[PDB]
This record gives structure tokens, C-alpha cells and sequence, in this order.
């Protein structure tokens, strides 16, 4: 739906809530710029 | 098919309607410009809105109005309306030696009645095409003899090939329902079916 | 690999050649992290994806690995050992590299710094040669017996193609039947040690014997070029022929998909027989960019007989780390060739992109009203590429194609844009050119458009040809290619076309490449 | 800190209603690099006439956020036009047209109570600047509600030199990509892609391809194709774990499968690097004295401090 | 919530928009490929 | 606005989200330990 | 420094700073250069001045440590790398003698 565009406008939001949820573990976000 | 009305079937006076709402659908690109002009652009079709409400109905008479109904809903045609109020029969004649030349596209239109016709159309009244389904409105006329200039509201849908025929009498809108999937009726202590209503809208 | 370690050098003791060198670049990867993964050699003694069973299609060239090892009783310094190369039914084997130099040698240059037979450049001689003795330039004999001595001892090979119904090795059998074997008699173990139950069904081998002497005193490394498993290949009449491998991705791609003893058992009732043939022939359109003359090791790039054309487009000489997983196995062999898998419509159906005169005509008015256009011209478009492959004209090491575009960079002001590329299924020097040049041809065209339409026009799939006009813009006819098609069951195709041109499709003149192969005449004492 | 000229810190500051204009001047994608076209636009009710160029409005319709951290990012930013101009959709949809490298400035200026542009910026004695940067994306949004109002809007997409972050912008070891070549009509000839006009009478790096492979004949078994690595540490970061950054680091990578390792590294200050060959060839009479060309760094450098023969160097420590 | 069937019936939308946030810096999701 | 502290309580209905759209192709959030 | 040109030129520039501070900056047209300093004179900001919202967030966990350990290729040595150790009392006589180590390269 029109769904796509308000999340383009919120990125960072869901950026943030991900590695929210990776950080319960010991999983992070910030390991994919050595690939 | 036929919408019954007081004209096809007047046996039931309970049919006709109580008051008819020919709406104007032509949606539209609006955008309003900061500096303050307005920019339409038009790419939708426009299609007429008809939307009928009946009086008091009688059991026999709303009897034949939704055994027609539901034959339309079963056969699945479409359903023909015609408005009694652009019924008044202002050109006399057989249209059938009128000629219109081919190609021409747009509002504007020039037909040929070669001598046959007899009466004018004022402007507002309903206009359509032998060969294509939509229904036009006259918004301007001007004669010179024989030859009549027409302009209509919605540009021609379709050029005219030349073999195009008008009709300027019992015009019908070729419609479909728009309140099928929820359609109820109220029969009420007094023996009869009340605030019976259509919402159609012209297909093509 | 115990029992041969012993006679090898203190390095390489326990150490085989990777299978697959390079497996392609893409956005996954980065120039450094992708260029800095390949590796050469795997140890053996912590690597368990090193004993996997490889499948080649092709003229490839793969390392052994090692699943018998033994030295004669009376005659200790004569050792026996087995490596199984490659999996199925293969054409033969084209060569064997001993050490790290192959028993026929590469042209004049290399003829004079060792003992070697026939040249593999331009006569495209076989290993056959050693046993026929005359110029002989098809693949090994199944079960034939070839001695190559180069002046340091004799080597004696046994060749054996992948069968469903291989027996034994005679030779074997009849050591380990008069108690011949060295460990055989150590543990006590009699004629079973080998017998007729070792018979190494649908698995090509060679059974190298080595004879250690005064010159040759360590095993080298074996490798080997085989030419490949064959393929069905399916007939518009409907004559099955299945004799020969083939370089056709779709072809390959077909048995690897059908096969239920390596890939995944996808039966030939799931597959369009009639599509499948129509694109295959899409990927077998001549090229006439370049000259047959121009390619010197005809024999060793896939090529059967240089009188022939042998010019198509497309031509792939592949290695399947079988290790790999059977998802990525797929989506390696695509992206090859172009190709993409679709399970809509019921049937599997493999689809490549090109361009056709009568594409499918899509007015505006037909959509759903929605409309959504986005090109990403940065990080997409590029004004020159530069590639890499493995060429057998090299002693198959890395190759680089770089080419500018002096148009591309008239436009875009004259900025510096380069396309990374690397092609592993591709060792065709001027085949390789020429993707490289479709590739960057296909970056200029960086614009994807997205609509819905009605149920009509039902039976749309990805890369297929659609011409758009939307009279708003200067659009007449305007070629797109599919690239996502969704079906709901309420009868609305949701759509998204891929921006293409004509000229993405027509390919641009090259020159040789001939005079420039560098053969690796080193890693060897030259004579006196 | 931006400076802002005292004169308008004083109108900021009494002045509650702010009349601000944003001046955007975007270069038109042409499909040849000939010329320099600029479209000049405004998101005011007026036409606002700046340096003499009269900055024509009715056209653009919204402005993103400029946001910047401290983390280098690309700096988005999104305009939108209109999409019912129909003279911006056929410059946006035009076929063969391409705008890979077209800038876009915008400034902030602050409308006076007589029309004019209030001063600010004191460098130039005239309004900020909101961004400058390059048009990287694009797009077109069409909806036709079959009952109702459609809209319709283009919207580019602009952003910093950084917006291609893998880009690898090198002088790779090569003949045919140091002077550019490119078949023009039956030879490889040498074009403009080459980084400078005089690089294509450049013949140094002609025998770099078979510079390795005659080398090697001179060198042990093992490092017979090896090379150093030009960086040894690389930086420790969130983005690694101390066992996987440790393990990275590697000494030596082959050169018959690292077509990385030939690219030509560039120092600034005191450090050791290691040496691309790029020709190797003995005399002919006294085959026992070969010349090797090893290629070291990039750029005019100040000078080379130390050789490493081997592991030992010529002055000893 | 419900709001996890919802989130599961626009994944894509979710994949996109924290793709658009990791692209900021040089991070991108089509670096997990190789893992 | 105020959608982060929402997202910021439901983050693992993001993961979930994202890692479904991953699975589509052979990528998979797992593959973040590693690194 | 070493700048490895293989690698792309936004890691590149990303490898350069982050060794001396540094933070590239678009914002008002120009690229300005800032790096981590102490003024005597700085900008007075009121809580009246801004718009009403505030947000305080301290995360000492995962961020504040008691010691650091380094390395770097030394010259000293022949190019090898060294290993700069050293721990702070007062920050261990703080948060309770807890044993946190800063890693660096």
C-alpha cells in the first residue's frame, strides 16, 4: 500500500529498532562493513 | 436490459423515480501550484453517476422491481436507464439518412441532417452516438442550414467512421449496480417497501 | 592421504588444490574482500568440504583428490595411488599436469625446457597421443593404459569415465588377488583389500602408479583437465542426443537441476520442453564479432573441431563446488548467462533476456491508473568495465579485459566510472570480451517503471519483451523487459518493467588477443 | 561555526515573520557534455531576480532535510517538481539523456519588508546556502484515481561526490587501462578515458603482464607469486571482533589470483611498502644479470628513504 | 500486538527501508550473500 | 516523531519482519555471529 | 599513511579520519573539515531557546572503560606491530573496581 513511502521517510527508525533486537544476542548492525 | 419504469410497464405507478441524481464524474490530476495557479490534467475516463430513489413500493410492485434486478445480477448484461426529464422529444424525425463525416475527434462535432431533421436541441440536453454506449451533453449549438454544430461536455470517446448515427430521443445510460452486495428491503407494518434506492454508475 | 604423505615434500604434505578459483563478483562482494577470498590450496586435515565430489561441464580443469594410496610388496618404491576426478559420465581426460607442468606441452616456448609431447597450442594435441602416438586431439579411452616418461622415472595413468555400470580395475584387482599389496600383507588383510565390489560407480578416476627412483624422490601434485560430464541435449523433433557435454548454460544448468544424485531431483514432467528449447538457441545465436583463427588453444576452451563455427554467444566451462549449497549452486550458473528461474504458470521455465521485433503492447490506459518510475542513474551507470577470468591461454590463471567507451564518457562530463566484473564459468577470452561489453551496454539503461493490470493479459513473465506508450510522455512503443510480475487471485498482475535498448543486443568489432598468452615454462630445472 | 554578518543577526532576531525563498539551480541532463544548461528555480509566489538571474517559480513544490553526522554518509536530499509542468516530465523521461554527473545549488534567502534578498553570508554579501552537491536518482509518481483527484510528482534525487561508495578509483597496473584503450574501428586505440591526455603516449606498464612470470624463474619455490601486503593494520573498530580483526590481517597474497594487488598504492609520510613488478629481463650476452622495474607508490614523492634486498635493509639498523 | 501479522505481510517494504538507512554509510544488506 | 519509542517496543517484530523478506533469497540475519 | 587505492574511495576517506577525529560536512554548500576541540568561548544555549523537547540518554554500559590497549606498526621494531598497554587508577577506584579494557589499533 501506501505503506512504502511513509517508511522511506522514517529509515533510521528501523535501523535503530533492528539492531535493537540483534543486541538481545550478541548480533550488531555495524559488522557489515567489513564485508 | 430494461430498468422498469412507469413508461415500460405502466401498470406499476409505483416505479419511477422520486428523485434522480446525475452526478458528474471526471476525475482529474489537480495540483495547486505555490504561486497560486491550479494545473487539471485529465487521463481517467468520465462516466455519469445515476443515483435513483423510489417512493413508497407496493409488495407487486417491488416484486417485478428486484425479479428484474436479480435477473440483471444472474445474466450479468448491463442495465439501461432512461432519464424521464431529458425526455422532452425537441427533434422530430428519422435520423437514419443523418450523416456525420469521419474523422473527427474531440467535443466539437458537425453532422449533416440533409434536410430531414425538424426541431432544435438546446443546450443541456443529452446527446449519444448510434454505435458507442456513452451519453454526451449538448453545452452549445449553432446551425448554418442544414448542417448543425454540436459541442458535448465529454470529448467523443471514439472518432467517428462516418456511419455514426445520432440519437436525440430515448437515450439510455448504459449503467451497472453499485449497491448489489448489500441490498436489503424494509416491508414495513403498513404493507410496503420503503426507502428503496439505487446507486448506479455508467460502465464504458 | 596418511599413507601419501609420506612421499611428498615437508609443504604440500597435507594440502589440495581449491576446485573452484573464482566464483564471481557481484554486489555481495567488494573489489579487496572478493579478490582476497580466493584461495589457491586447502589443507586436508581440517577441511571436510575438500572431499566433496566436483561436477564439471566443459574443458576445466579440477585437482584429484586422493582415495587409495599403496606401494608393491617386493617393489616398495612403486606406489599406487587413486585420485577421483570430477563426477558422472565425462567425455575423457585432456591432460594430466603431473606437477605443475602438463605431460603435453604448451607450444615451442615450453618444448625446450623439458621432455614433452605434442603441442596444445594451435595443433591442440591430447593426451590420447601418448598412447596412439600420432597427432590425436579428442579425449581419453575408458579403462586405457597410457606410460609417459619424461626421462625421471615412469608414470602409468589408467583413465577411467564416470559409467552407472563401471567394474573394477583389473590391474588391482589382480595385485591385491596374489597377496601384492604392502599394507595389505601388514594388516593381514587378503584379496579383499580390492576386489570386484570396488567398482566406484558414476565416479571418474585415474590410477596413477608412480615408480620413485633416484630423480623423481616426492609425488607431485596431480591435476587434470577433463572435458566434462555429458548432457541431454533435447531436439525440437524430439530426438534425445546425450553423447557429448555441452557449453550451453541451459543445457547445463537442465542436468543439474534433474539430477537426484547431486542438485535437487526436479523431474522432466516440471519443465516446458518447447520453451526450453527456443532459449537455448537464444544463447547458441552466432557471434561474428571475432574470428575463429584468433583463438589459438581451440581444443582446450570447449571447441571440438576448428573447421566448425564454435562462435556462439554465450559459452560456459564450469566448475560446481558440488560443497556448495544447491540454492547458490543455481544462482551461480545463472547470472552467467542471464537466466532466471520461474516457477509461475506451474512448470519451471528458464528465461533469458533478449529482444525481439513483436513485444507486447501496453498503452497506459490498459494499467490500473498507478505509475512509478525511478532510474537510478549513480551507483548503476558506468562509462568503462574492467574483467577478470580464468584463461586456459595462461596456465589457466587470471586474465583481465579492460576497455573504455569514449561515448560514455562524452556524456556524463567526462567522468571516471568503472564496472567491476569477474566471470568464473566463462574462459573464452573474446566470449568474456563480449559479455563484458553487453554488461556495460546494459548499466547505460538504469530506469524501471512499475504498473498493475488487469486479469487480461495473463501469462506475463519476467524477461519478456513489452513496448510502452504513454502519450503524456514521449513515449511511443518503448522497449521494456520484465522483471517482477506478481499474480493475485483476484484477478490483478502487479508488474515491473526493466528499461532496455536495441544496441544492448548488437555486438561491437574486437581484435586478437592471440599473440598475448603467457605459458608458465617456469617451475622447472631447465637442462643444461 | 558558519559566520552570519551582524546586520542580519539583528533582523533574526526582531523580525518574527520570516519571508524565505529557497533559489534552486539545477543543470539540465543533456545526452552530450556540450554546454552547460541551467534550469534556475524558486519555491516562492515570485520570480526572485539574484546576481541577475531572474529564478523563475510555479515549478518546484517541496524540500527535504539536510541532515549531517559526524559518521561519513552521503547527504541526501530530495526536491520535488510538480510532474504536471509537462516541459520538466519530458526532460526527466527523455530517451538517450544522462545526468550521472549534473550539480545543484541551493540557497536560503530571506525576503526584505521592500522585496529584496536580506545579506548574510559575509563572504559573498548575500543569502546562505542550503546544499550543493550532485543529481544522483530520479523519479515520477502517477495516480489516476478513477473517482476523485490525482496527483502527480516528480521528485529528484540529489546527494555528495560519496554517493557511489563502491567505487574503486585506481591506476590499476595495466597497458590497457593506463592509456585507455579502446577498439575504434579495427585497433586498440587510446582514448579519453584515460585519467590525463598524456597518458596516451604511455607505454611504461606495457611487459607488467608477463613481468611476473619471468620473474619468477629467478626466485624459491616458495614466493615464487607472492607479494607483501601494502597495508598490514587497518583500524579496529565496532565493525570487528578482536579475534576476526586479528585474523584478517594477512603478510603475503599471490599475485596469480589477486588482481587487487596490483593496484598502486599512495603514501603520505615515512612508510615501507612493498614492490610491483612491471618488467623483468636479463642481458643478453651475460644472461645472469637481470633488470626488474618494481614500481613503488604513487604521485611525485619526496624520495625512498631505505631498500629491504630481502628482509635486511642496506642501512643497517 | 497484531502488529506482527501486519509487519509479515510487508517484509519487502521493512527490507527496503532499512536497506535505505544502512546506505547512508557504505553498509548494505547484500553483503550477507557471502557469509 | 513519536514512532521510535513504539518501534523501540516492538523490535523484534522487526527482525522477524526483516529476516522474511532475507529468506525470500538465500540471505538470513543468522549470519551476523561471524562477524 | 598507507592508502591501499584497491579499496573504495569512501572507505578510503573513512580510513582517514578516525584517525585524527574528523568529520566530512555538506551543510551550507561548501566541505568543511571539523575536528574534536576545547573552546573558551562557546555558544550559550538555554533549555527557553530550543523548542520544549530534551532528550537525555547515557550509555555507560558497552562504552565507558577503565583501560586501553593498542597497537601499531612500529619502526621501532622492524615494521612489527607494538602493543601500547597501560590501565588508570581513579577509573578503577570508580564503578567499583570492575575490569573493563578499551580495544584499539
Amino acid at each position: 500500500a501506501s505503506f512504502r513511502d511513509f517508511a522511506s521517510n522514517n529509515s533510521t527508525a528501523f535501523r535503530d529498532a533492528v539492531e535493537l533486537a540483534l543486541n538481545e544476542n550478541g548480533t550488531t548492525l555495524k559488522s557489515l562493513g567489513n564485508s | 436490459m430494461r430498468l422498469p419504469d412507469p413508461y415500460t410497464n405502466p401498470e406499476y405507478p409505483g416505479l419511477g423515480f422520486e428523485s434522480v441524481n446525475l452526478v458528474d464524474n471526471d476525475p482529474m490530476i489537480r495540483d495547486e501550484l505555490p504561486n497560486g495557479k491550479v494545473k487539471e490534467v485529465k487521463i481517467s475516463a468520465q462516466y455519469w453517476g445515476i443515483n435513483i430513489s423510489y417512493p413508497e413500493l407496493f409488495p407487486d410492485e417491488y416484486a417485478f422491481l428486484d425479479s428484474r434486478l436479480l435477473e440483471y445480477k444472474r445474466t450479468g448484461d448491463y442495465l439501461d436507464v432512461l432519464l424521464p426529464q431529458y425526455e422532452a422529444f425537441r427533434v422530430r424525425g428519422d435520423t437514419k439518412s443523418v450523416t456525420i463525416p469521419a474523422g473527427q475527434k474531440g467535443s466539437q462535432i458537425i453532422l449533416n441532417t440533409n434536410g430531414t431533421l425538424t426541431g432544435q436541441p438546446k443546450a443541456g440536453d443529452l446527446f449519444k452516438l448510434s454505435t458507442h454506449p456513452k451519453v454526451y451533453k449538448i453545452t452549445n449549438f449553432s446551425s448554418s442550414g442544414n448542417v448543425w454544430n454540436i459541442s458535448l461536455y465529454p470529448d467523443l470517446f471514439i472518432t467517428t467512421t462516418g456511419s455514426e448515427k445520432p440519437v436525440f430521443n430515448g437515450i439510455l445510460f448504459r449503467t451497472k449496480l453499485m449497491n448489489g452486495d448489500s441490498f436489503g428491503s424494509t416491508l414495513n407494518n403498513n404493507g410496503t417497501y420503503s426507502g428503496i434506492s439505487l446507486s448506479l454508475r455508467e460502465s464504458l | 592421504t596418511t599413507i601419501l604423505a609420506k612421499y611428498q615434500v615437508k609443504e604440500e604434505r597435507y594440502k589440495l588444490q581449491s576446485k573452484k578459483k573464482l566464483f564471481g563478483l557481484s554486489r555481495s562482494y567488494s573489489l579487496k574482500k572478493y579478490y582476497e577470498t580466493v584461495t589457491k590450496e586447502v589443507d586436508l586435515d581440517f577441511n571436510l568440504a575438500a572431499k566433496f565430489i566436483p561436477v564439471v561441464y566443459g574443458v576445466q580443469k579440477i585437482p584429484g583428490i586422493p582415495i587409495f594410496a599403496d606401494t608393491e610388496l617386493n617393489n616398495p618404491n612403486i606406489v599406487y595411488v587413486v585420485y577421483a576426478f570430477a563426477e558422472g559420465e565425462i567425455d575423457g581426460f585432456l591432460d594430466f599436469y603431473i606437477g605443475d607442468s602438463p605431460m603435453i606441452c604448451f607450444d615451442e616456448t615450453d618444448s625446450d625446457t623439458r621432455t614433452c609431447f605434442g603441442r596444445k597450442k594451435i595443433v591442440g594435441d591430447t593426451m590420447h597421443r601418448l598412447a596412439a602416438g600420432t597427432s590425436t586431439s579428442q579425449p581419453s579411452v575408458h579403462g586405457q593404459e597410457y606410460k609417459y616418461n619424461d626421462g625421471n622415472g615412469d608414470i602409468r595413468i589408467w583413465t577411467f569415465h564416470g559409467k552407472p555400470d563401471q567394474t573394477a580395475a583389473q590391474v588391482l584387482v589382480d595385485i591385491a588377488k596374489k597377496k601384492g599389496f604392502y599394507l595389505q600383507n601388514q594388516n593381514g588383510n587378503g584379496p579383499e583389500y580390492w576386489d570386484s565390489r570396488y567398482k566406484l560407480l558414476d565416479t571418474a578416476y585415474a590410477i596413477v602408479r608412480f615408480t620413485i627412483n633416484e630423480n623423481r624422490t616426492e609425488i607431485p601434485e596431480i591435476s587434470a583437465e577433463v572435458q566434462g560430464k555429458k548432457v541431454k541435449v533435447y531436439n525440437s523433433d524430439g530426438t534425445i542426443k546425450a553423447d557429448k557435454t555441452s557449453l550451453n548454460g541451459i543445457w547445463q544448468l537442465m542436468d543439474y537441476l534433474t539430477s537426484d544424485r547431486y542438485g535437487a531431483d526436479i523431474t522432466l514432467d516440471q519443465f516446458p520442453l518447447q520453451k526450453v528449447i527456443s532459449e537455448a538457441k537464444i544463447l547458441d545465436i552466432i557471434d561474428e564479432s571475432y574470428q575463429t583463427s584468433w583463438q589459438p588453444y581451440w581444443r582446450y576452451v570447449g571447441w571440438n573441431d576448428p573447421l566448425s563455427e564454435n562462435r556462439q554467444i554465450v559459452q560456459l566451462n564450469t566448475i560446481l563446488d558440488t560443497s556448495e549449497s544447491v540454492f547458490k549452486n543455481v544462482q551461480g550458473i545463472l547470472e552467467s548467462f542471464g537466466g532466471a528461474i520461474n516457477n509461475l504458470s506451474g512448470e519451471y521455465r528458464i528465461t533469458v533476456e533478449k529482444y525481439s521485433t513483436n513485444p507486447l503492447r501496453i498503452n497506459f490506459l490498459d494499467t490500473y491508473g498507478d505509475l512509478d518510475l525511478s532510474d537510478t542513474t549513480g551507483r548503476n551507470k558506468f562509462n568503462s568495465v574492467q574483467a577478470s577470468l580464468v584463461d586456459p591461454a595462461l596456465s589457466w590463471k587470471t586474465n583481465s579485459i579492460t576497455f573504455y567507451n569514449s561515448k560514455f564518457k562524452e556524456q556524463d562530463k567526462g567522468l571516471d566510472k568503472k564496472l567491476q566484473l569477474s566471470f568464473a564459468n566463462i574462459t573464452n577470452y573474446y566470449t568474456a570480451r563480449s559479455y563484458a561489453d553487453r554488461e556495460l551496454k546494459k548499466s547505460r539503461y538504469s530506469r524501471t517503471l512499475s504498473f498493475s493490470v488487469p486479469y487480461k493479459f495473463i501469462g506475463i513473465e519476467p524477461n519478456d519483451p513489452i513496448a510502452f506508450t504513454y502519450e503524456r510522455y514521449g513515449w511511443k512503443d518503448k522497449f521494456f523487459l520484465v522483471d517482477e510480475v506478481e499474480n493475485t487471485r483476484d484477478g490483478k498482475i502487479n508488474l515491473v518493467l526493466q528499461e532496455y535498448g536495441e544496441d544492448v543486443f548488437i555486438n561491437s568489432e574486437q581484435v586478437d588477443n592471440s599473440g598475448n598468452d603467457i605459458p608458465d615454462i617456469s617451475n622447472n630445472v631447465l637442462p643444461p | 561555526m558558519k559566520k552570519i554578518l551582524d546586520s542580519a543577526k539583528n533582523y533574526l532576531n526582531t523580525h518574527d515573520k520570516l519571508k524565505t525563498a529557497c533559489l534552486i539551480a539545477l543543470e539540465l541532463p543533456s545526452s552530450s557534455g556540450s554546454a552547460a544548461t541551467y534550469i534556475y528555480l524558486t519555491d516562492y509566489f515570485r520570480d526572485v531576480t539574484y546576481n541577475g538571474i531572474l529564478y523563475r517559480s510555479g515549478k518546484v513544490k517541496s524540500i527535504s532535510s539536510h541532515k549531517q553526522n559526524r559518521q561519513l554518509s552521503i547527504g541526501s536530499l530530495s526536491f520535488t517538481i510538480t510532474g504536471t509542468a509537462e516541459d520538466e516530465v519530458l526532460k526527466l523521461v527523455q530517451n538517450g539523456v544522462s545526468f550521472l554527473d549534473r550539480g545543484i545549488t541551493i540557497h536560503q534567502a530571506i525576503i526584505n519588508e521592500e522585496g529584496n534578498i536580506l545579506p548574510v553570508d559575509p563572504d559573498t554579501d548575500g543569502p546562505l546556502l542550503f546544499f550543493r552537491g550532485r543529481i544522483t536518482g530520479g523519479g515520477i509518481k502517477d495516480n489516476v484515481n478513477t473517482s476523485g483527484i490525482g496527483t502527480s510528482v516528480i521528485t529528484w534525487n540529489c546527494s555528495n561526490q560519496f554517493y557511489d561508495f563502491d567505487r574503486v578509483n585506481g591506476r590499476y597496473t595495466d597497458d590497457a587501462s593506463h592509456r585507455g584503450l579502446e577498439v575504434v574501428n579495427g585497433t586498440l586505440q587510446p582514448s579519453n578515458g584515460a585519467k590525463r591526455p598524456e597518458y596516451q603516449e604511455d607505454y611504461g606498464f606495457f611487459h607488467s603482464n608477463k613481468s611476473t612470470t619471468i620473474l619468477a624463474k629467478y626466485q624459491v619455490k616458495e614466493e615464487r607469486y607472492k607479494l607483501q601486503s601494502k597495508k598490514k593494520l587497518f583500524g579496529l573498530s565496532r565493525s570487528y571482533s578482536l579475534k576476526k580483526y586479528y585474523e584478517t590481517v594477512t603478510k603475503e597474497v599471490d599475485l596469480d589470483f589477486n588482481l587487487a594487488a596490483k593496484f598502486i598504492p599512495v603514501v603520505y609520510g615515512v612508510q615501507k611498502i612493498p614492490g610491483i613488478p612491471i618488467f623483468a629481463d636479463t642481458e643478453l650476452n651475460n644472461p645472469n644479470i637481470v633488470y626488474v622495474v618494481y614500481a613503488f607508490a604513487e604521485g611525485e614523492i619526496d624520495g625512498f628513504l631505505d631498500f629491504y634486498i630481502g628482509d635486511s635493509p642496506m642501512i643497517c639498523f
